[PDB]
C-alpha cells in the first residue's frame, strides 16, 4: 500500500481557462494563415494571373463571333 | 449680460410686477404702436403662375377643393390667378 | 393599508375612452380627407374633449380633494411634465430640421434662392415683432403670478395670471390675422409648407397652453392652490415658457433669418 | 415532506450542489423513533449503525449529490421529437408543392438551361473565378 | 376584491382545458388566418 | 450576372470592384474569427463541472475587451476609407451618360454630341430568345465603350429607383429632382447586368439594367445608328 | 422508477430520425422541386444563337 | 491579497470557533464552495469537528460530498482528501458517502 | 403691492398628504420616505425593521457601493441574518 | 477654339455626387450669356461652352421644362 | 368586475398581461405575413401577384413584428410586469396613463389592418419613403391609415417612456441608488429615453408626409422645393434608435437569464454593462445615415457615418464578453431559457458582425438594398430580439401564471426554431453578396437554390410557432403549481410568490443606508 | 368667492366605495354614460366605415 | 424550480388532441386560402 500524492487543489477553473484561451489564440492564428492562403491570396493571384496577359480585343472578338452583342455583329 | 437694470436683492412678486408693468407691457405698447402704423394694405404683385407655388396635387378637403383654408381673395391668387 | 407614499389610482375608464377617441379622430381625418365626411372626426374630437375633461377633473379630485399628492407623488409629476416637454421639443426639432434643410439648399424649382422666387415674406419688424414682445411679456407676467401665489397673495396671482392669459389670447388673435393677411399659403411650395406647419403647430400649442392657464385661473378662483402646493400651475408655467422659447426660435429662424 | 404554496415567504429546502447546506432540514417533524435517533446522534457517531446514519442523512437532506447530479435520457426525447416535427414540416412543403405551386418558368427546361449555359460561357460570365473560369475553352469541356 | 392566484390573474378562464383549447384556437388562429384572408380579399377585388 | 448556387460576389469587372472583393475578404476573415472565438468560448464556459461563483473583479479584463476590438475596428476602417476616397477621386471621364428611372423601365441619354436617347425595358419571359435570361434581358442595352472612364448621372422622373450593376460595384439612387453621379470603367468587353434597387411599385422586380461593353469604334457607330 | 425518457427515449429518437430523413428525402427528390444546381460539371452547353 | 496559507488559516479558525452555531456552519460551507478551489483537508477537518460540536452527523457527510463535487473531473482529489481525513473520520465515527451508499445514483 | 387669501398646506392639506406632513413635523416616517440608518447589526444591536405585519422584505446592500442587493423576508421572532454578510435584522411589528 | 470637346470636365465648384447644381448653373450661364450677347449686338457663339456643358449634364426633361417655363414667363431663376 | 379589472386597469401586472396577450396575437399575424413572403419566394415565378400585393405583405410584416410584437412584449409586457417588482415599487408612477398606452395599440393595429383592406394597400416598405408613398403613386387612404397607425403607436410608446423613466427614477427604495438597480431596469430606462427622443422626430416626418399627401405641402416634393431625401433623414433619425430600442430590453433580459441559470448572484461587470447600454444608446443617435449610403451624400459624410457606426462594436463587445464571463465558473442549469439565451449570444454576435460589414459605406454600395441587409437584421431580430423574448417568456412564465411549462417540450420548441431560423436566413447572405435585391416578388433563375432553402426554413419556424401555442395550452391545461424558486435573494421579482398578489409592496421593502 | 374646498374634501372622501370618476354624484354617471356611448357607438361606426371603404364603389 | 404534480393531468392522448387541434387551427384556414389562390386570381 502507498499513500496518494497531494494533487493540485486550487485554481483549477482558472488554470483550465488560461490554457484554453491560449489554445484558442493559437488556433485563431492558424486559421488566419489558412484563410489568407486559401481565400485572400488565392483571389489576388486569380485576378493577377487572369489579367497578366489578358487581351481585351481578343476577348471582344470571341464574344462578337459568338453573336452576343447588339452593337457588334 | 446684465442688460441694464439693477435690483437682484429680492426677486419677489413686487419685483416681477414692477417688470411686468414697467418693462414688459410698455414694450408691448410700443410694438403695438409700431405695428398699427405700418398696417394698411400694401399693393399685391403681378400674378405669375410659377409652378413651385399654388401647389395642387390633391383637392383640399373643403370648399371647392381649390381654395386654401384661410384664403384671402385680395392677396392669394388661385392657380389661374387672382379672383375677380 | 399601504405604508408607502405613492398613489394607487382607482380603476378608470378614461384611458379606454381616450384611446378610442384617438381611433375616432384618426379614422375621422381619413374619412374627411378621402370620403368627404366630417362625422367620425367630430365624434372623435368630442370624445377626446370629454376624456380630457373627466381625466384631469379626477386628478384634481385625487389631489385637492382627496390628498393623494404626497411630495413623492408630486416629484413624479414634475419628472413626467419635464419629460413630456422634452418630447415636444423633439417634435418641433423635426420641423426646424425640415426648414433648415430646404432653406439652406434651395433647389432649382425655387429659383435656387431663399426666399423662393415669388415669395414675399412678412416683415419681421411688424406683427412678428409684436408677437415676440407679447409672448416675452407673458413670461414676465406668469413669473409675477408664480411669486404672488408663493407669497400667498390671491388678488395679485389672479391679476397676473389674467394678464398672462390675455397676452396668450392677443398672440393667437394676431397670428390668426397674420394668417389671413399673408399673401403666401400652405400650398406655396416648401416656404409655405414650413411656415404654416411649424408656426401652426406652435399656434396650437399656444392655444393648449392658454387653455391650461385658464384651467389654473378657475382653480385659483376656487382656492385649490396653496402657497406651497400648486403643481398644475407650475406645469402650466413650464409649458408656457416652452411655448415662448419655441416662438423665439421660430422668429429668429423662419421670420428673420429666413426672410 | 409536503411543501405548500402558502409557504412561499419562509426559508425553504433546495438540493443544489453549490448550496450544499440548505436553510432548513428536509424533514422537520420527527416520529418517536426519529426523535430517539436524534438523541443518539448526540453520543459517539461510532455507535450509530449504517442504517441509522443513512436515516439521519435522509432527515437532513432529500437527494444526495449523486442523485441530484444524475444524467437523464431526456436528450433522446428532445432530439427525436424535434426531428419528428422537422419531418412533419416536410409534409407541409409537400402539400404546398402539390396544391399551391404551379409550374415553374419554361427557362428551367433542360434544353433552355443547356443553351443558356452556352450563352453564359459565350459572354464569359464570371471568367476569373465564378463560372466561365470553370470551363476549358481549349478542350471545350468543364475543367477537371 | 379580485380573485388572486394561479388561473385567476388572467382575462380568460382556464377552469376547463377543452374550453380553453377552443378559446386559444380562436385567439391565435384568428391572428394567423387574418393575413391570408386579407390577401384573398385583395385578390378578389381586382 | 449571378450564377446558380453562388456564395459570394459576382466577379469584378472594374478595378474598384476588385478592391471591394479584397476588402470583403479581409473583413470576412475577421467576422469568421470573432464569431468562431465567441462560439468556442461559449462552449468552453459550458463544458466543465468546476465552479467559481463568488464575485469576480472586472477591471483588468475589460481593458482587453475594449482595446482589442478598437484595434480591430481600426484595421477594418483604414482599408475601408482608403477605398471610399479612391472611389471619390477625380478621374476625368471621356463620356457622360444619363439614366432616368421610371415606373417601370430605364431611359438613357447620351447627349455629349447628339441628342441620343431611348427606353430600356425588360424582355417578357414569353418573348425571351433561346438561352436568354429570365427577368434580366432588356430590349435596348446600354452600349458603352470598354476601358474608358464614363460619368454616369442618375435621376428619376417619378418615384425612387436605384441604378445598380453589381459586377462593376455600382449602386446609385435615382431620385426625382436630383442628379447623382457615379463613375464606371469596365476592364473587359461583355454584358453586365443589374436590377432596380429601390422599391418603386408594381414592377420593381422587372426593370433591369444591361450594360454592353465594346470597343470605342463600335460604340461610336452604334451611337450614330441610334439617332 | 423509469421516467418517460427511460421508457420511450430510444424509440422517439429512432422513429423521429427515420421519419425526418425519409420525408425530407422524398420531398427533395420525388415531387418535382427545381433546385437549380450549378451547371458546372453537369450541363453540356448547347448552341443557342 | 493574501497567501494560500493565510486563506486556509482564516477558514480553519472560522470553523474551529468552539461555539460556532448552525447558521455559521452553513454560511461558511456555502461560502467556501463558491471559490475556485477544493478546500484543504485541514479546513474540512475543522468543519467536520464543528459538525460534531453541533451534533450534526448528516452535514458532515454532505461536506464530504461537496469536496468530491468541487473537484469536478479531477478524480484524484477526493480520494486524497479522504485519505488525509481518515484519522478524523475514525475518531469521530463519520462514515463516507461511499460507505453509506450515497454515491449511488 | 401684497395681500392674502391663499390657503396654506397647514390649513388645507388633506388625506395622505396631510398625514405625511404632520408626521414629518414630529420627525416620524410612517410612510417610508426616508432611508433608515443602519445600526452596527450585531446580534446585540440588530437593525430594527418596523412593520405593520409579521413579515417584511429586507434588501441588504452588504458593503458600500455594492451593486447587488440581497433580498429576503424578515419574520417576527428571533433576529435573522443577511445570507450574504450575516448582518442582523429584527422585525418590530406595530 | 480650345475645343475637341468630349464631355463636361470636372468642376471644382461641384465635386460631390450631387450634380444638380452643376447642370443648373451651366443652364443659367448659357442663357444669361445668350441674353447678354443677343442684346448688345454680339455673337451667341461665345456662349457655346456653357451650352455644351449643360447639354451634356442636364436630363432632357429638365432642359425641356426649363425652356417651356422661360417661354411661359414662369422660370424662377434670374436670367 | 371583469370590465373594471381588464378594461379599466390601473395595475402594472394586469396591464403587462394585456401587453403579452396583444404581442402574442401580433406575433401570429407577423408569422403569417412572413410565410406569405416566403411562399411567394419559395419557387421562381409569381404566386400571389405583382410587387404591390407582395410589398403590402412585406410592409405589414415589418410593422406588425416591430410595433405590435417586439415592443409591446418587451416594454409593455416584461417592462410592466418586472420593473416595479424589481425595484420594490407598488405600481408604475402613472398607473392610469399606463392603461392608455396599452389601449392605444388595438386601434393602432386596426388602422394598419384597415390600410391593407382599402384600395390596394400600402406597398411602400416599412420606411414609407416618398414619392412612392405620396398621393400620386399611392393615391387613396392606405398610406394615410398607415401614418395614423404609427401616430397612435408612437403616442402609446412616448407616454409609456414617460411612465418608465419617472417610475425608475422616482420610485426606488430611498436607499437604492441607480447603481443598485438590476440590469433589466437599466435596459428599460435607456430604451425609454431613446423612445422619448426619437419617436417625436418620426411623428414630425410622417406628419409632413401626411400634409404632402392631403394639404398640398411639398416638404418632400421637388416641384415645391422639397426633397425626398429629407424624409429619409427624419425617418432614420428615429429608425436607428428604434433598432436599439428593439434590442436593449432584450440585452437586459439576457443579463438576468444568463446570471440566473449560471447560478450566479450577479452579472459579471455590472457597471461596464450599464456603461455599455448607455454608450450604445448615445451612439445610436449619431449614426442614422448609414441607411443612406447610396443616396448621393458627400464622401466625408460617408466616412464619418462609417466610423461612428463601427465604434458601437466596442460597448456591444463588452456586453458579449461579460455574458461569457457570467457563464464562467457557473453551476450551469441547462434550462430552456438558458438555451434561448445562449443562442442569443452567438447569433446576435453573428448579426452584429454583418452589421459591421454593412457599416463600411464603400462595401455597402454593393450590399445596400440586397438580401445581405435582410440577413443582418434577421440575425439580430429573429435570432436576437425574438430569442430574448422566448428566453424571458419561458423563464418568467411561472412567475406570471403560477404554473410551470413542460421543460422537455420547451427544449423541443427551441431546437425546432433554432433549425428553422438558421435555415431561413443563413443562405440569404449568399443571395445578398450575389446581388438579389430587397422587396422583390420574383428573382432571376440563378437565385433559386437559396430562395428554396430559405422558404423551407420558414416553414420549420412555422412548426415551432404552432408548437409554442400547444406548449402554453399544455401548461394551463395541466396546472402544475410552482412551489420553490431558487436564487430569490438576487431576483426580487420572485419573492412575492407565483403569481404575486394583485397588490405587492403595499409595505415597501426595508433597505438601510449603512 | 368663498373657499369651499373643505366641503369638496368631505364629499370626495365619503366612505361610499365609489371610484373617483363617479364620486361627485349622479352627474358623473351621466357624463360617463355619454362619453362611453359616443366612444363605443363611434367605434362601431368606424368599423362600418372600414367595411364601406374596403370595397370599390360604383 | 420545484412544483406540485399537475392538478389536472394532461395524458399523452389529451396532448395529442391539443396538439392536433392547435396545428389544424393554423393550417386549415391558410391552406384553404392557398388552395383556392388560382380561383381568386383566375377570376
Ligand atoms: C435589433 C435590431 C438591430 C440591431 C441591434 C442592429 C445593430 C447594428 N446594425 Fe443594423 N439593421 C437592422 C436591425 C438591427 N441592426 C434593420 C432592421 C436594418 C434594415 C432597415 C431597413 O432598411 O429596413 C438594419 C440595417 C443596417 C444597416 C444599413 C445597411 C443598408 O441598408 O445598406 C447598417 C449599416 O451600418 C447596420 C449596421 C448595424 C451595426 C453596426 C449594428 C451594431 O449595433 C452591431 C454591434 C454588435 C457586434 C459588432 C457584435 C458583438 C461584438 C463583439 C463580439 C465585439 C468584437 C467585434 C468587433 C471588433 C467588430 N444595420
Ligand atoms: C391661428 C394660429 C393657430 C392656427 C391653427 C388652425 C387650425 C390648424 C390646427 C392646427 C394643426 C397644426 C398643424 C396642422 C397642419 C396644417 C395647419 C397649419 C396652420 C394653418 O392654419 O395653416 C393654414 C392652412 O391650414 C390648413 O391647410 C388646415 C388643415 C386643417 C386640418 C388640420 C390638419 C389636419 C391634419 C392634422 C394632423 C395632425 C397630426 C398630429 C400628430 C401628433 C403626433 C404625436 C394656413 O392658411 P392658408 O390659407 O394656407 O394660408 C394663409 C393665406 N392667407
Ligand atoms: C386638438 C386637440 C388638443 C386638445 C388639448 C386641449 C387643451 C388641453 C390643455 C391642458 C389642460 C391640463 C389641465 C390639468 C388639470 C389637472 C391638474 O393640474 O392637476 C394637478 C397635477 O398636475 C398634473 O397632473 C399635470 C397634468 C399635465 C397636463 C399637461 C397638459 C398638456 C397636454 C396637451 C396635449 C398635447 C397635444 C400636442 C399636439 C402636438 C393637480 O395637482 P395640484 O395642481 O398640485 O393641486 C393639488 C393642490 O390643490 C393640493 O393643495
Ligand atoms: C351613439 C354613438 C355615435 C354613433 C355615430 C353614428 C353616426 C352615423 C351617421 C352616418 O350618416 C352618413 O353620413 C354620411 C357622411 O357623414 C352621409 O354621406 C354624405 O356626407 C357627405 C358630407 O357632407 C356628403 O358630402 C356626401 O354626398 C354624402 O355621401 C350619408 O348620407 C349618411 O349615410
Ligand atoms: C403557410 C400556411 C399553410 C401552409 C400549409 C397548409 C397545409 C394544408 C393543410 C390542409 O388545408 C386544407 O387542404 C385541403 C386539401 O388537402 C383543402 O381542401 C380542398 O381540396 C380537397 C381535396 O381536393 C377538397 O376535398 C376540398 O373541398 C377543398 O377545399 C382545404 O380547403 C384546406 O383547408
Ligand atoms: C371677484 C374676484 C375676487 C376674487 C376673490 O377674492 O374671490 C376678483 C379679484 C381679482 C379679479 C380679476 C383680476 O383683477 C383681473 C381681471 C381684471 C378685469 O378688469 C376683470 C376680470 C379679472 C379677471 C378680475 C375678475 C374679478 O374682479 C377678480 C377675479
Ligand atoms: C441598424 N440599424
Ligand atoms: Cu424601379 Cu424598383
Ligand atoms: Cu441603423
Ligand atoms: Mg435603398
Ligand atoms: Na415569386
Ligand atoms: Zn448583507
Amino acid at each position: 500500500s502507498t499513500a496518494l500524492a497531494k494533487p493540485q487543489m486550487r485554481g483549477l477553473l482558472a488554470r483550465r481557462l488560461r490554457f484554453h484561451i491560449v489554445g484558442a489564440f493559437m488556433v485563431s492564428l492558424g486559421f488566419a494563415t489558412f484563410y489568407k492562403f486559401a481565400v485572400a491570396e488565392k483571389r489576388k493571384k486569380a485576378y493577377a494571373d487572369f489579367y497578366r496577359n489578358y487581351d481585351s480585343m481578343k476577348d471582344f472578338e470571341e464574344m462578337r463571333k459568338a453573336g452576343i452583342f447588339q452593337s457588334a455583329k | 449680460a446684465s442688460a441694464a437694470k439693477g435690483d437682484h436683492g429680492g426677486t419677489g412678486a413686487r419685483t416681477w410686477r414692477f417688470l411686468t408693468f414697467g418693462l414688459a407691457l410698455p414694450s408691448v405698447a410700443l410694438c403695438t404702436l409700431n405695428s398699427w402704423l405700418h398696417s394698411g394694405h400694401r399693393e399685391r404683385p403681378a400674378f405669375i403662375p410659377y409652378h413651385h407655388l399654388r401647389i395642387r396635387t390633391k383637392p383640399f378637403s373643403w370648399g371647392d377643393g381649390n381654395h386654401t383654408f384661410f384664403h384671402n381673395p385680395r392677396v392669394n391668387p388661385l392657380p389661374t390667378g387672382y379672383e375677380k | 393599508h399601504q405604508t408607502h407614499a405613492y398613489h394607487m389610482v382607482n380603476p378608470s375608464p378614461w384611458p379606454l375612452t381616450g384611446a378610442l377617441s384617438a381611433l375616432l379622430m384618426t379614422s375621422g381625418l381619413t374619412m374627411w380627407f378621402h370620403f368627404n365626411s366630417m362625422t367620425l372626426l367630430m365624434i372623435g374630437l368630442t370624445t377626446n374633449m370629454l376624456t380630457m375633461y373627466q381625466w384631469w377633473r379626477d386628478v384634481i379630485r385625487e389631489s385637492t380633494f382627496q390628498g393623494h399628492h404626497t411630495p413623492a407623488v408630486q416629484k413624479g409629476l414634475r419628472y413626467g411634465m419635464i419629460l413630456f416637454i422634452i418630447s415636444e421639443v423633439l417634435f418641433f426639432t423635426g420641423f426646424f430640421w425640415a426648414f433648415y434643410h430646404s432653406s439652406l439648399a434651395p433647389t432649382p424649382e425655387l429659383g435656387g434662392c431663399w426666399p423662393p422666387t415669388g415669395i414675399h415674406p412678412l416683415n419681421p419688424l411688424e406683427v412678428p415683432l409684436l408677437n415676440t414682445s407679447v409672448l416675452l411679456a407673458s413670461g414676465v407676467s406668469i413669473t409675477w403670478a408664480h411669486h404672488s401665489l408663493m407669497e400667498g397673495d390671491r388678488k395679485h396671482m389672479l391679476q397676473a395670471l389674467f394678464i398672462t392669459i390675455t397676452l396668450g389670447v392677443y398672440f393667437t388673435l394676431l397670428q390668426a390675422s397674420e394668417y389671413y393677411e399673408a399673401p403666401f399659403t400652405i400650398s406655396d411650395g416648401v416656404y409655405g409648407s414650413t411656415f404654416f406647419v411649424a408656426t401652426g403647430f406652435h399656434g396650437l400649442h399656444v392655444i393648449i397652453g392658454s387653455t391650461f392657464l385658464i384651467v389654473c385661473f378657475f382653480r385659483q378662483l376656487k382656492f385649490h392652490f396653496t402657497s406651497n402646493h400648486h403643481f398644475g400651475f407650475e406645469a402650466a408655467a413650464w409649458y408656457w415658457h416652452f411655448v415662448d422659447v419655441v416662438w423665439l426660435f421660430l422668429y429668429v429662424s423662419i421670420y428673420w433669418w429666413g426672410s | 415532506s409536503v411543501v405548500k404554496s402558502e409557504d412561499y415567504a419562509l426559508p425553504s429546502y433546495v438540493d443544489r450542489r453549490d448550496y450544499p447546506l440548505p436553510d432548513v432540514a428536509h424533514v422537520k417533524n420527527l416520529s418517536a423513533s426519529q426523535k430517539a435517533l436524534k438523541e443518539k446522534e448526540k453520543a459517539s457517531w461510532s455507535s450509530l449503525s449504517i442504517d441509522e446514519k443513512v436515516e439521519l442523512y435522509r432527515l437532513k437532506f432529500k437527494e444526495s449529490f449523486a442523485e441530484m447530479n444524475r444524467s437523464t435520457n431526456e436528450w433522446k426525447t428532445v432530439v427525436g421529437a424535434a426531428m419528428f416535427f422537422i419531418g412533419f414540416t416536410a409534409l407541409l412543403l409537400i402539400w404546398e408543392k402539390h396544391y399551391v405551386y404551379g409550374p415553374i418558368p419554361h427557362t428551367f427546361e433542360e434544353e433552355w438551361v443547356a443553351k443558356q449555359t452556352k450563352r453564359m460561357l459565350d459572354m464569359k460570365v464570371a471568367p476569373i473565378q465564378g463560372f466561365s473560369a470553370k470551363w476549358d475553352y481549349d478542350k471545350n469541356e468543364w475543367k477537371k | 376584491h379580485y380573485e388572486e392566484g394561479p388561473g385567476k390573474n388572467i382575462p380568460f378562464s382556464v377552469e376547463n382545458k377543452w374550453r380553453l383549447l377552443a378559446m386559444m384556437t380562436l385567439f391565435f388562429g384568428s391572428g394567423f388566418a387574418a393575413p391570408f384572408f386579407i390577401v384573398r380579399h385583395q385578390l378578389l377585388k381586382k | 450576372m449571378a450564377y446558380p448556387m453562388q456564395l459570394g460576389f459576382q466577379d469584378a469587372t472594374s478595378p474598384i470592384m476588385e478592391e471591394l472583393l479584397h476588402f470583403h475578404d479581409h473583413t470576412l476573415m475577421i467576422v469568421f474569427l470573432i464569431s468562431s472565438l465567441v462560439l468556442y468560448i461559449i462552449s468552453l464556459m459550458l463544458t466543465t463541472k468546476l465552479t467559481h461563483t463568488s464575485t469576480m473583479d472586472a477591471q483588468e479584463v475589460e481593458t482587453i475587451w475594449t482595446i482589442l476590438p478598437a484595434i480591430i475596428l481600426i484595421l477594418i476602417a483604414l482599408p475601408s476609407l482608403r477605398i471610399l476616397y479612391m472611389m471619390d477621386e477625380i478621374n476625368n471621364p471621356s463620356l457622360t451618360v444619363k439614366t432616368m428611372g421610371h415606373q417601370w423601365y430605364w431611359s438613357y441619354e447620351y447627349t455629349d454630341y447628339e441628342d441620343l436617347s431611348f427606353d430600356s425595358y425588360m424582355i417578357p419571359t414569353s418573348e425571351l430568345k433561346p438561352g436568354e435570361l429570365r427577368l434580366l434581358e432588356v430590349d435596348n442595352r446600354v452600349v458603352l465603350p470598354m476601358e474608358m472612364t464614363i460619368r454616369m448621372l442618375v435621376s428619376s422622373e417619378d418615384v425612387l429607383h436605384s441604378w445598380a450593376v453589381p459586377s462593376l460595384g455600382l449602386k446609385t439612387d435615382a431620385i426625382p429632382g436630383r442628379l447623382n453621379q457615379t463613375t464606371l470603367m469596365s476592364s473587359r468587353p461583355g454584358l453586365y447586368y443589374g436590377q432596380c434597387s429601390e422599391i418603386c411599385g408594381s414592377n420593381h422586380s422587372f426593370m433591369p439594367i444591361v450594360l454592353e461593353l465594346v470597343p470605342l469604334k463600335y460604340f461610336e457607330k452604334w451611337s450614330a445608328s441610334m439617332l | 422508477a423509469p421516467d418517460f425518457h427511460d421508457k420511450y427515449g430510444n424509440a422517439v429518437l429512432a422513429s423521429g430520425a427515420t421519419f425526418c430523413v425519409a420525408v425530407w428525402v422524398y420531398m427533395a427528390t420525388q415531387i418535382g422541386i427545381e433546385w437549380n444546381p450549378s451547371p458546372v460539371g453537369r450541363v453540356t452547353p448547347k448552341e443557342w444563337r | 491579497h493574501e497567501t494560500d496559507e493565510e486563506f486556509d488559516a482564516r477558514w480553519v479558525t472560522y470553523f474551529n470557533k468552539p461555539d460556532i452555531d448552525a447558521w455559521e456552519l452553513r454560511k461558511g460551507m456555502n461560502t467556501l464552495v463558491g471559490y475556485d478551489l477544493v478546500p484543504e483537508p485541514k479546513i474540512i477537518d475543522a468543519a467536520l469537528r464543528a459538525c460534531r460540536r453541533l451534533n450534526d452527523f448528516a452535514s458532515a457527510v454532505r461536506i464530504l460530498e461537496v469536496v468530491k463535487d468541487k473537484a469536478g473531473p479531477h478524480k484524484e482529489i477526493y480520494p486524497y482528501v479522504i485519505q488525509e481525513l481518515r484519522p478524523t473520520l475514525n475518531e469521530l465515527g463519520i462514515s463516507t458517502p461511499e460507505e453509506l451508499g450515497l454515491d449511488k445514483v | 403691492a401684497s395681500g392674502g387669501g391663499v390657503p396654506t398646506d397647514e390649513e388645507q392639506a388633506t388625506g395622505l398628504e396631510r398625514e405625511v406632513m404632520l408626521a414629518a413635523r414630529k420627525g416620524q416616517d410612517p410612510y417610508n420616505i426616508l432611508a433608515p440608518k443602519a445600526t452596527s447589526g450585531t446580534k446585540e444591536d440588530p437593525n430594527l425593521v418596523p412593520s405593520i405585519t409579521n413579515k417584511r422584505i429586507v434588501g441588504c446592500i452588504c458593503e458600500e457601493d455594492n451593486s447587488t442587493v440581497i433580498w429576503f423576508w424578515l419574520h417576527k421572532g428571533e433576529a435573522q441574518r443577511c445570507p450574504s454578510c450575516g448582518t442582523h435584522y429584527k422585525l418590530v411589528p406595530h | 477654339k480650345i475645343k475637341n470637346y468630349q464631355t463636361a470636365p470636372f468642376d471644382s465648384r461641384f465635386p460631390n455626387q450631387n450634380q444638380t447644381r452643376n447642370c443648373w448653373q451651366n443652364y443659367l450661364d448659357f442663357h444669361r450669356c445668350e441674353k447678354a450677347m443677343t442684346a448688345k449686338g454680339g455673337d451667341v457663339s461665345v456662349c457655346e461652352w456653357y451650352r455644351r456643358v449643360y447639354k451634356s449634364l442636364c436630363p432632357i426633361s429638365w432642359v425641356s421644362t426649363w425652356d417651356d417655363r422661360r417661354a411661359e414667363g414662369t422660370f424662377p431663376g434670374k436670367i | 368586475m371583469f370590465i373594471n379589472r381588464w378594461l379599466f386597469s390601473t395595475n402594472h401586472k394586469d396591464i403587462g398581461t394585456l401587453y403579452l396577450l396583444f404581442g402574442a396575437w401580433a406575433g401570429m399575424v407577423g408569422t403569417a405575413l412572413s410565410l406569405l413572403i416566403r411562399a411567394e419566394l419559395g419557387q421562381p415565378g409569381t404566386l400571389l401577384g405583382d410587387d404591390q400585393i407582395y410589398n403590402v405583405v412585406v410592409t405589414a410584416h415589418a410593422f406588425v413584428m416591430i410595433f405590435f410584437m417586439v415592443m409591446p412584449i418587451m416594454i409593455g409586457g416584461f417592462g410592466n410586469w418586472l420593473v416595479p417588482l424589481m425595484i420594490g415599487a407598488p405600481d408604475m408612477a402613472f398607473p392610469r396613463m399606463n392603461n392608455m398606452s396599452f389601449w392605444l395599440l388595438p386601434p393602432s393595429f386596426l388602422l394598419l389592418l384597415a390600410s391593407s383592406m382599402v384600395e390596394a394597400g400600402a406597398g411602400t416598405g416599412w420606411t414609407v419613403y416618398p414619392p412612392l408613398a405620396g398621393n400620386l403613386a399611392h393615391a387613396g387612404a392606405s398610406v394615410d391609415l398607415t401614418i395614423f397607425s404609427l401616430h397612435l403607436a408612437g403616442v402609446s410608446s412616448i407616454l409609456g417612456a414617460i411612465n418608465f423613466i419617472t417610475t425608475i427614477i422616482n420610485m426606488k427604495p430611498p436607499a437604492m441608488s441607480q447603481y443598485q438597480t438590476p440590469l433589466f431596469v437599466w435596459s428599460v430606462m435607456i430604451t425609454a429615453v431613446l423612445l422619448l427622443l426619437s419617436l417625436p422626430v418620426l411623428a414630425a416626418g410622417i406628419t409632413m408626409l401626411l400634409t404632402d399627401r392631403n394639404l398640398n405641402t411639398t416638404f418632400f416634393d421637388p416641384a415645391g422645393g422639397g426633397d425626398p431625401i429629407l424624409y429619409q433623414h427624419l425617418f432614420w433619425f428615429f429608425g436607428h434608435p428604434e433598432v436599439y430600442i428593439l434590442i436593449l430590453p432584450g440585452f437586459g433580459m439576457i443579463s438576468h437569464i444568463v446570471t440566473y441559470y449560471s447560478g450566479k448572484k450577479e452579472p459579471f461587470g455590472y457597471m461596464g454593462m450599464v456603461w455599455a447600454m448607455m454608450s450604445i444608446g448615445f451612439l445610436g443617435f449619431i449614426v442614422w445615415a448609414h441607411h443612406m449610403f447610396t443616396v448621393g451624400m458627400d464622401v466625408d459624410t460617408r466616412a464619418y457615418f462609417t466610423s461612428a457606426t463601427m465604434i458601437i462594436a466596442i460597448p456591444t463587445g463588452v456586453k458579449v464578453f461579460s455574458w461569457l464571463a457570467t457563464l464562467h465558473g457557473g453551476n450551469i442549469k441547462w434550462s430552456p431559457a438558458m438555451m434561448w439565451a445562449l443562442g442569443f449570444i452567438f447569433l446576435f454576435t453573428v448579426g452584429g458582425l454583418t452589421g459591421i460589414v454593412l457599416a463600411n459605406s464603400s462595401l455597402d454600395i454593393v450590399l445596400h438594398d440586397t438580401y445581405y441587409v435582410v440577413a443582418h437584421f434577421h440575425y439580430v431580430l429573429s435570432m436576437g430580439a425574438v430569442f430574448a423574448i422566448m428566453g424571458g417568456f419561458v423563464h418568467w412564465f411561472p412567475l406570471f401564471s403560477g404554473y410551470t411549462l413542460n421543460d422537455t417540450w420547451a427544449k423541443i420548441h427551441f431546437a425546432i426554431m433554432f433549425v428553422g431560423v438558421n435555415m431561413t436566413f443563413f443562405p440569404q447572405h449568399f443571395l445578398g453578396l450575389s446581388g438579389m435585391p430587397r422587396r422583390y416578388s420574383d428573382y432571376p433563375d440563378a437565385y433559386t437554390m437559396w430562395n428554396t432553402i430559405s422558404s423551407m426554413g420558414s416553414f420549420i419556424s412555422l412548426t415551432a410557432v404552432m408548437l409554442m401555442v400547444f406548449i402554453i395550452w399544455e401548461a394551463f391545461a395541466s396546472k402544475r403549481e410552482v412551489l420553490t424558486v431558487d436564487l430569490t435573494t438576487t431576483n426580487l421579482e420572485w419573492l412575492n410568490g407565483c403569481p404575486p398578489p394583485y397588490h405587492t409592496f403595499e409595505e415597501p421593502t426595508y433597505v438601510n443606508l449603512k | 368667492f368663498e373657499n369651499r374646498v373643505a366641503e369638496k374634501q368631505k364629499l370626495f372622501q365619503e366612505d361610499n366605495g365609489l371610484p373617483v370618476h363617479l364620486k361627485g354624484g349622479a352627474t358623473d354617471n351621466i357624463l360617463y354614460r355619454v362619453t362611453m356611448t359616443l366612444c363605443l357607438g363611434g367605434t362601431l361606426y368606424s368599423l362600418y366605415c372600414l367595411g364601406w371603404a374596403s370595397f370599390p364603389h360604383k | 424550480i420545484t412544483a406540485k404534480p399537475a392538478k389536472t393531468p394532461t395524458s399523452p392522448k389529451e396532448q395529442a388532441i391539443g396538439l392536433s387541434v392547435t396545428f389544424l387551427s393554423f393550417l386549415l384556414p391558410a391552406g384553404w386560402v392557398l388552395y383556392h389562390l388560382d380561383n381568386y386570381k383566375k377570376s
